[PDB]
């Protein structure tokens, strides 16, 4: 362990401040795309975002708008998939 | 990757033991409130914008270009059609302009 | 003190509102690499016995 000469220093970031820079990032993402890593962020409606990103990839916006409710049930059901995957899986 | 914004040129720079480059990107800025609206629905027709978004300034409707506000009016060789008004949430009542009837007179 | 992580600013979010940019300034940011060192050598003989 440490008893005799050996130590280790602490970090200058505690878990509780990365924590805060996690939600800052992931809560500008939400509300602001890949615009509020340029400039000032812009309130964007994430529906619209996902759309354009939809054509980002070369998909006709309409895509997305037309199967939209799927496309959220999958995005969920894949979120607790995760959530079981890494509450299970040494 | 190369600073921060989107890039647009470079130029390189000796040093010493080392090189320097500037890096000239374009940042946006002064940026106002709109409403929007994913698609329009108009004679029953859904039209979806081309190459931006459908945005209002309250009592007009037009289309524009997501970096830099130039609106126009919402006509039909800027906006595809597909499917039916009735099927995407979120469409707004309006009208499209076809510049092909004022030449008919 | 503790050390601040910088400002602190929620974006109005909405479902029906969207922000443009009208203008825009182009900047020159500058960045630095170092691409080498001096090239050293040491005659091992003579260091140790000369
Ligand atoms: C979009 O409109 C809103 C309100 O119409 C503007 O409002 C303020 O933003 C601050 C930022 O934290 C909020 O605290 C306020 O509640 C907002 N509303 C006010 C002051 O009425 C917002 O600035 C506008 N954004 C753009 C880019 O135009
Ligand atoms: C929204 O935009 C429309 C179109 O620019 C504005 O209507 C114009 O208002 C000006 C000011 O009186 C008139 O000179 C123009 O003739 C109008 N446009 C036309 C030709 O219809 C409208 O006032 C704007 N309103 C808001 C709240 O932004
Ligand atoms: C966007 O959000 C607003 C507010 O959360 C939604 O408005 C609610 O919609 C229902 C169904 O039409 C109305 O009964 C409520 O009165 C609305 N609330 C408010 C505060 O207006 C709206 O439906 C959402 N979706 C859009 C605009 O497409
Ligand atoms: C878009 O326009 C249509 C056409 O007028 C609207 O549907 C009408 O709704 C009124 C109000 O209940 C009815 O009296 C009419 O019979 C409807 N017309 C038809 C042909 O269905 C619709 O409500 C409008 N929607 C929006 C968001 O403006
Ligand atoms: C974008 O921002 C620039 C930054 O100043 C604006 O530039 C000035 O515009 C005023 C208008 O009266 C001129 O008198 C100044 O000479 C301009 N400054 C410079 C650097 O020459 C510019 O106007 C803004 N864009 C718009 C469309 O207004």
């Amino acid at each position: 362990q440490k008893f005799n000469g050996l130590t280790v220093l602490p970090p200058l970031l505690t878990d509780e401040m990365i924590a805060q820079y996690t939600s800052a990032l992931l809560a500008g993402t939400i509300t602001s795309g890949w615009t509020f890593g340029a400039g000032a962020a812009l309130q964007i409606p994430f529906a619209m975002q996902m759309a354009y990103r939809f054509n980002g990839i070369g998909v006709t916006q309409n895509v997305l708008y037309e199967n939209q409710k799927l496309i959220a049930n999958q995005f969920n059901s894949a979120i607790g998939k995760i959530q079981d995957s890494l509450s299970s899986t040494a | 990757f190369c600073g921060k914004g989107y890039h647009l040129m470079s130029f390189p720079q000796s040093a010493p033991h080392g090189v320097v480059f500037l890096h000239v990107t374009y940042v946006p800025a002064q940026e106002k409130n709109f409403t929007t609206a994913p698609a329009i629905c108009h004679d029953g027709k859904a039209h979806f914008p081309r190459e931006g978004v459908f945005v209002s300034n309250g009592t007009h409707w037009f289309v524009t270009q997501r970096n830099f506000y130039e609106p126009q009016i919402i006509t039909t060789d800027n906006t595809f059609v597909s499917g039916n008004c009735d099927v995407v949430i979120g469409i707004v009542n309006n009208t499209v302009y076809d510049p092909l009837q004022p030449e008919l007179d | 003190y503790t050390m601040s992580l910088g400002a602190e600013n929620s974006v109005a979010y909405s479902n029906n509102s969207i922000a443009i940019p009208t203008n825009f300034t182009i900047s020159v940011t500058t960045e630095i690499l170092p691409v080498s060192m001096t090239k050293t050598s040491v005659d091992c003989t003579m260091y140790i016995c000369g």
